[PDB]
């Protein structure tokens, strides 16, 4: 017998199984529809700080294996699940769920009634929790720091796992037949863009380079200035943990490059980021979107598309200044999904294009995003 | 995109009777569209043969057909109902089929028909195994190393270039028919030969051999926005190498990364673009070869199926209902989630927090001499579902709910048997419907996982989990009830053990486990089904139970509530039939103002639509699980009396443990099942009945046997002995002792008894005689043949009896009439296969009225007090599943065998039975030659049977000793020479197309087992064939009618009634 146990904020308590280290865990509690993609959300850095409960009872049931890691490690603060399978069971597996949690050195707790838990999310909000693994795990104490927790609301989380320093990326997507491919040399890539890290997911890089793109990474903080040297072809504002409000050198980064005429895309907390810089407003949701099954409209073309979703922040739509066209809204609450710069090559998408885990339906937001910088070239 | 207005009226085509492989999934579906299109306002016209189905409702649709589900009929629908469009997509094959020919046969030209759902052309593209193939390769999609073939010569060479073993698969055909696995050329010819005179477009598709690798299935729907999503994705138990259909199987995928998700998912999608499919849903199937998953489409079916209703129960997304929509221009976006209270689209994909598991249901006992082993065709008769928070209590909950007497993993063999392992293994190796029974006892025996796998191919992640349960069934042994402590047996109640398991374990009562449950307070908690995961709130009350935290079940404390327990899965002789009378007892007391709450687990059935009742339990219609709903519901009364015998069973036990059961008592039921008690009860009566005895011995018998007199009906499975040395005989091979009423007319009797009045319901005399049992047999509503003064005898006997029985709601009352005289053959004081029918031929809903005297109205305050006799014929045919178990001798008998039934309507009994037999698919003309072979007591009716067929313009064939007595009487016959004769031989002129019409009748159990021959060539050659004299001479009236020239509404039939 070993023991876990995850306290939420409002006391409620959640005894179970350890399966991973031994020690505890605070972050904001979410919940995740995603039936398929467990490792490919642990290792997402927009969940740092955040303890992540799946809605799908079994997880764990392919294992794990690096091709399937978004970043170089594991971002969510804890794992709350219904069930871990006794044996991992899919050719790709080069290590079982368990083990892989313990090397990464995370706290996770299985068997929690996490349907009960996912109800009280859904119905009173997103809260704070902590989650506790050990031989005698101290229901009180957990219930101290969860409350002690100072909340995601006005926490700049982007700046915590930026990039220390710039570099280069130059590569490709994953294939079934090739596996993760080797990077491409420099003078195989047509354009090349400027891609700001605020916790920057692999797969958003890579779909890049599939398009033509080499890439530089740079540091959240990083200066417009600094950047406008680069000659950009474009430039790329990618996902991130916390409150895109506080992160005050970025907006203003971005308003910077919004007078000049070189494309700017964002994903998520870039899309975020984008719209403030815009004079618009970003409000925290009640419990957020998390799962990949979240349809998505596309006003403009009236077609819908399932996609990946992973917010917990998003922007008010009544506050968009007029510069601010809206692209796509959600068909399960109607909120903000896409935003367009009437008036400059700048546009953005709350949801995941890149996906990674789930549907591929918004991939073609990248495409867009190319023609702008093929016909930014050609003046 | 808003509903389609050059549309008015369309017509539904409906799939006839129930058959292995076409089963109730399509009432599901075809009352889904018919629920949906008339909620949009559209004109509804459906054509269904089969009467058992809520479709066929007068309700439920504004033009209702039940008529023979034939182009030429239904082009006399068309012509008559003039409809706009056509969606064939709700009718499985048949209506795929039908839609088709009605195009080939330039019938929608002709009327200004238009197709929706689907076109003409995405369906071929699909149906068509050579241009889905191409279609595959178009799209850089893999598929297996095949080719197609439409000769046997042809196929020889596919097979030669593919090898051994090879996958057989007709273009056109579903459910494997005409299919097989060929291991060698011998069995390769069999299966070739039989597919391609099965296949609609006499074309085959021979590949190579994928078995052992994974089996998957997406069920998808698209809209003509080019709006596309999944709405559930299969991972097969059984892998590749078994029909989906008698598989084992799982939602959602539980061994896929998500890599190889959206690649399946991606294909998925592009399967139907390139298909064609562009308003609707459809089932993409695959194979994944679990060392490097490489991925290969199997089939696609342009249409809903056995799957995609499994798929909507699981996952709460009413699948058809969407399609229906859609075929009328609605796009998804457009459209609500019905479970989710309408707040949220139809346009996304459900997630859910559960395991699903469908468990088929087979009944190869009843097929003796049949290949019982598992392979391409399907041969499975019905399906579980079960719902779960884990996949192992979502499996072990099936296993109790599949109605086969298992409490979960019972075992199959013994532990200390020397040959134990060898039979194990061959289960494994070669599945048989036992396999999962003998998975556990792999374990048992010593066998690891790896050993387990290796013979049978299924995916280790399951393997481990029945492993686990094994070990904990061991422990369980071992501690015995002691060790049953509060942590333990909560442990074992969340991973499914039934109490009924743990007390064999424990070696206690059922019910000292179910105490000690209540001791520790150990309940299950019931969670809602929302398509979501809890993402969003519902108000739809779809529940399951599992042993968690928080429960979800909220009853009222507001109204009356009423349950109504189901069958579980469809068998043979427990089929749709009851769950139609469990949907209208519900819907009637509903209706009434109560609070209906069903508890049932078949996934093919309008009883598990949400849409059916207040509160469904998609729960094992078991005594605990059913205890534990009563526990919290608290009803005012439950109905045990329409679920067949599932809820019969129960009905005792319920009542012992408190529950307050309404209608005939369970006392009451018992008296009449039990054939002492009854016995006396009709002895209390004075009534007839045939000299029975109860012997223990063979001499015993012997002796009783000559009290009784021969012939007897052996009846512990069912036999009947002729002589004396026919007894032994059995008694070898092999008490209730029966005379066997010879030569006399069966009748069934429907009534209802509100132990005021007694309303019947209907008379139905059988075609067949006593001895072939009424679940076989053709019966006709009103008599045709019986006199009304024997009727007004058996009226009142049904009176006598309903009254001394107590009964309260349905009974059926079975009688034979020999020379003059009533006998009982038995009495059945519940819902009866036969009441459906009563009701589609009379107007009156039973099963409504009877619900309503049960919950506590009377027929006269109903008003309903009047037997009704229609105006027109009502002929009730059956469909036999043969066709499915070629070993087997395609003979009726004492025991049902048959899996569906249609019905036919008509101003004489002639048409009704033309229509009928028409409905049945059968194949006979009304020209040719016939071939004549009776047994003796036949041998003097015959002559006017071969006169009948004789005037008809038939030419006549007949064996020796049937020759001798035509010949006598005038009439001389071509002879023909049985097999052993010499040439040439019925075998051979049966082969080689001579008859087109055969009559069999054939007494003793050693004349039955030499003239097998001539039933099973019958069968392989799709001659029609009749095996009992009385069925020769309705076959001959019907002769003398069309069943094309004339089709009547329900509805206008209704309208006829006084
Ligand atoms: N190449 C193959 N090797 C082994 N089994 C196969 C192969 N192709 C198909 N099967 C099996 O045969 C079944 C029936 O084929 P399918 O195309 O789905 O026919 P149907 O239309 O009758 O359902 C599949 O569900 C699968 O288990
Ligand atoms: N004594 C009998 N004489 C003739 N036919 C009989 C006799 N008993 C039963 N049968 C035949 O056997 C069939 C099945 O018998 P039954 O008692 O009704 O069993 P079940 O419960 O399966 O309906 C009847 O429908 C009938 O054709
Ligand atoms: C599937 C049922 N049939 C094939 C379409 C044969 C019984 C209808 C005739
Ligand atoms: N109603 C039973 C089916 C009849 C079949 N033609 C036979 O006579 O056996
Ligand atoms: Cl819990
Ligand atoms: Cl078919
Ligand atoms: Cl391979
Ligand atoms: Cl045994
Ligand atoms: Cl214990
Ligand atoms: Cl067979
Ligand atoms: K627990
Ligand atoms: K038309
Ligand atoms: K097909
Ligand atoms: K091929
Ligand atoms: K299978
Ligand atoms: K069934
Ligand atoms: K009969
Ligand atoms: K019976
Ligand atoms: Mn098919
Ligand atoms: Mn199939
Ligand atoms: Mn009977």
């Amino acid at each position: 017998i070993k023991s876990a146990l995850l306290v939420l904020e409002d006391g409620t308590q959640f005894h179970g199984r350890a399966i991973g280290a031994t020690g505890s865990a605070v972050g904001e509690v979410v919940f995740n529809t995603s039936m398929t993609g467990y490792q490919e959300i642990l290792t997402d850095p927009s969940y740092s700080r955040q303890i992540v409960t799946l809605t799908y009872p079994h997880i764990g049931n392919v294992g794990t294996n690096d091709a399937d890691e978004e970043s170089s490690q594991v971002h969510a603060q804890g794992l709350v699940i219904r069930d871990l399978p006794l044996i991992a069971s899919n050719f790709r597996n080069t290590e079982d769920l368990s083990s892989y949690l313990k090397r990464h050195n995370i706290v996770a707790i299985a068997d929690i009634d996490t349907r009960k838990l996912t109800r009280l999310l859904r119905e009173k909000g997103a809260q704070n929790g902590c989650i506790i693994a050990g031989d005698n795990p101290d229901a009180a104490l957990a219930l101290e720091k969860a409350r002690a927790f100072p909340g995601l609301n006005g926490m700049d989380l982007a700046k915590e796992v930026t990039t220390a320093e710039a570099y280069s990326w130059t590569q490709g997507s994953w294939t079934l037949t090739g596996g993760l491919p080797e990077a491409k040399k420099e003078d195989e890539l047509p354009f090349h863009v400027v891609a700001y890290d605020f916790g920057a997911k692999r797969n958003i890089l890579r779909m890049l380079v599939d398009r033509g793109c080499r890439l530089t990474i740079v540091p959240a903080q990083t200066s417009a200035e600094d950047v406008l040297k680069m000659n950009p072809d474009g430039i790329f504002l990618s996902n991130g943990p916390g409150d895109p409000a506080p992160c005050d050198y970025a907006i203003t980064a971005i308003q910077k490059f919004l007078e000049t005429d070189i494309p700017v895309f964002g994903i998520c907390l870039g899309h975020q980021l984008l719209a403030l810089a815009s004079g618009a407003k970003t409000v925290k949701m009640k419990f957020g979107h998390h799962g990949g099954n979240h349809p998505v409209k596309d006003v403009e073309k009236n077609v819908v598309m399932i996609t990946a979703q992973n917010h917990g922040f998003a922007v008010d739509e009544a506050t968009l200044p007029a510069n601010l066209r809206v692209t796509h809204k959600s068909l399960f609450d109607g909120t903000l999904q896409g935003i367009h710069r009437t008036d400059k090559p700048a546009f953005s998408f709350q949801g995941h294009p890149e996906a990674s885990p789930g549907p591929h339906d918004a991939a073609p937001l990248f495409d867009h995003f190319i023609e702008l910088i093929e016909q930014y070239r050609k003046t | 995109m808003p509903k389609r207005t050059d549309i008015k009226s369309i017509l539904i085509l409906g799939a006839g009777p129930i058959v292995i492989g076409q089963a109730c999934e399509f009432d599901y579906s075809g009352a889904q569209a018919c629920k949906a299109l008339r909620e949009e306002g559209y004109r509804v016209i459906l054509v269904n043969s089969n009467p058992a189905t809520i479709m066929t409702d007068p309700e439920m649709a504004d033009a209702t057909y039940i008529e023979p589900i034939h182009w030429e009929v239904v082009r006399k629908i068309i012509e008559k109902e003039r409809p706009d469009a056509v969606l064939p997509t709700m009718g499985g094959q048949t209506a795929l089929n039908c839609a088709l020919e009605l195009e080939r046969q330039g019938v929608l030209e002709e009327f200004g028909v238009t197709m929706i759902g689907a076109t003409a052309d995405a369906i071929d593209k699909a149906e068509d195994r050579r241009r889905f193939d191409v279609a595959m390769k178009k799209i850089g999609l893999e598929t297996a190393r095949s080719g197609i073939a439409h000769t046997m010569e042809e196929a020889l060479a596919v097979a030669a270039d593919v090898g051994f073993p090879c996958i057989i698969r007709p273009s056109f055909t579903m459910g494997g028919s005409g299919g097989g696995i060929a291991y060698n050329r011998e069995e390769f010819e069999e299966i070739c030969a039989r597919g391609l005179d099965l296949s609609p477009t006499k074309e085959l598709l021979i590949d190579e051999s994928l078995i052992g690798w994974k089996e998957y299935e997406m069920e998808v729907v698209r809209d003509k926005n080019d709006n596309c999503i999944i709405v559930c994705s299969i991972e097969n138990f059984d892998a590749m190498g078994i029909h989906t259909g008698d598989s084992i199987t799982v939602a959602p995928a539980q061994t896929l990364t998500d890599k190889e998700y959206q690649i399946m998912r991606n294909a998925s999608m592009a399967v139907l673009r390139e298909i064609g499919v562009e308003t609707g849903g459809s089932n993409v199937q695959f194979a994944v070869n679990p060392k490097n998953g490489r991925l290969i489409v199997i089939e696609m079916n342009p249409r809903v199926s056995r799957s995609s209703a499994l798929a909507s129960k699981a996952t709460g997304f009413p699948i058809a209902k969407v399609a229906a929509k859609l075929a009328v221009g609605y796009t998804l976006d457009e459209l609500m989630n019905d479970i989710t209270g309408g707040r949220t689209p139809a346009s996304f994909e459900p997630s859910i927090d559960y395991v699903v598991t469908k468990i088929p249901r087979f009944n190869f006992e009843k097929f003796a001499g049949a290949n019982d082993r598992l392979t391409t065709q399907m041969k499975s008769v019905g399906e579980v579902m079960a719902i779960g928070r884990t996949q192992q209590e979502s499996l072990q909950k099936a296993l109790r709910g599949l109605e086969v007497g298992a409490t979960g993993f019972d075992p199959k063999v013994s532990l200390d048997d020397p040959e134990a392992l060898t039979k194990i293994r061959r289960e494994l190796k070669d599945a048989g419907a036992d396999r999962i029974w003998y998975i556990a006892d792999a374990f048992r025996a010593g066998l690891s996982v790896d050993g387990v796998f290796n013979l049978t191919n299924i995916d280790r992640w399951f393997l481990v989990q029945i492993e686990e349960l094994v070990r904990l069934e061991e422990k369980v042994a071992e501690v015995g009830i002691t060790g049953l402590n509060a942590d333990f047996l909560r442990q074992l109640k969340r991973k499914g053990f039934a109490d009924a398991r743990l007390a064999k374990l424990a070696g206690v009562r059922e019910a000292e486990i179910r105490k000690l449950r209540d001791q520790y307070d150990l309940h299950p908690v019931y969670k809602r089904v929302d398509t979501c995961a809890a993402e969003f709130a519902t108000d739809t009350a779809y529940m399951y139970s599992t042993y968690e935290e928080e429960c979800e079940a909220n009853p009222s404390t507001d109204r009356e509530k009423i349950m109504v327990l189901g069958g579980g899965p469809n068998r043979i002789g427990q089929g749709i039939e009851f769950d139609y009378c469990c949907v209208h007892a519900s819907l009637a007391l509903r209706e009434d103002g109560y609070e209906t709450i069903m508890v049932n687990c078949n996934p093919e059935t309008v009883s598990t639509d949400y849409d059916t009742s207040d509160r469904l339990y998609f729960e094992p219609v078991t005594l605990e699980d059913v205890l534990e709903i009563v526990r919290i519901e608290k009803p005012k009364g439950v109905i045990v009396q329409y679920g067949g015998q599932t809820p019969l069973k129960l009905a005792r036990a319920l009542e012992a443990a408190g529950v307050p059961v309404i209608g005939t008592s369970p006392d009451a039921i018992d008296r009449a099942e039990d054939r002492e008690r009854f016995q006396h009860a009709v002895e209390r009566l004075k009534l007839k009945q045939p000299a029975n005895a109860t012997v223990t011995a063979i001499e015993m018998a012997v002796e009783k046997a000559k009290e009784i007199g021969y012939p007897l009906v052996v009846r512990p499975a069912m036999e009947i002995v002729y002589d004396e040395a026919d007894l032994r005989r059995y008694f070898q091979t092999a008490v209730l002792l029966d005379h066997f009423l010879d030569d006399a007319v069966e009748v069934d009797v429907d009534a209802i008894c509100d132990g005021e009045m007694v309303l019947i319901g209907g008379i139905m005399e059988h075609i067949e005689q006593a001895g072939v049992h009424s679940g076989d047999s053709a019966c006709s509503l009103p008599a045709y043949t019986l006199s009304q003064e024997i009727q007004d005898v058996m009226r009142q006997q049904v009176q006598k009896l309903a009254f001394e029985l107590q009964v309260r709601g349905l009974m059926n009352v079975q009688f034979a009439v020999k020379n003059n005289e009533v006998y009982l053959i038995e009495v059945n004081p519940r819902a009866a296969r036969t009441v459906p029918f009563v009701s589609k031929a009379t107007g009156v809903p039973l099963a409504k009225v009877a619900a309503r005297v049960m919950a506590g109205k009377s027929l006269a305050e109903q008003g309903v007090t009047k037997e009704v006799i229609p105006p027109y014929y009502s002929v009730k045919e059956v469909v036999l599943p043969f066709n499915k178990f070629p070993g087997v001798d395609p003979l009726l008998g004492p025991e049902m065998r048959s899996t569906g039934e249609v019905m036919g309507v008509g101003r004489t009994f002639a048409e009704a039975f033309a229509k009928a037999q028409l409905g049945s698919n059968s194949t006979m003309k009304k020209h040719g030659r016939a071939l004549l072979s009776v047994r003796e007591g036949d041998k003097e009716r015959v002559v006017d049977l071969a006169a009948k067929l004789l005037k008809q313009g038939f030419e006549l064939d007949a064996t020796h000793g049937t020759a001798i007595v035509l010949g006598e009487a005038g009439i001389n016959p071509r002879l023909v020479n049985k097999v052993h004769e010499g040439r040439p031989h019925i075998q051979d002129r049966i082969k080689n197309g001579e008859y087109t019409y055969i009559i069999n009748t054939t007494s003793g159990r050693r004349a039955i087992e030499d003239s097998r021959v001539i039933r099973r060539s019958a069968l392989q050659y799709k001659v029609h064939y009749d095996t009992t004299l009385n069925g020769g001479f309705a076959t001959a009236m019907a002769l003398n009618a069309d069943a094309t020239e004339k089709v009547i509404s329900v509805q206008e039939m209704h309208a006829q009634i006084k």
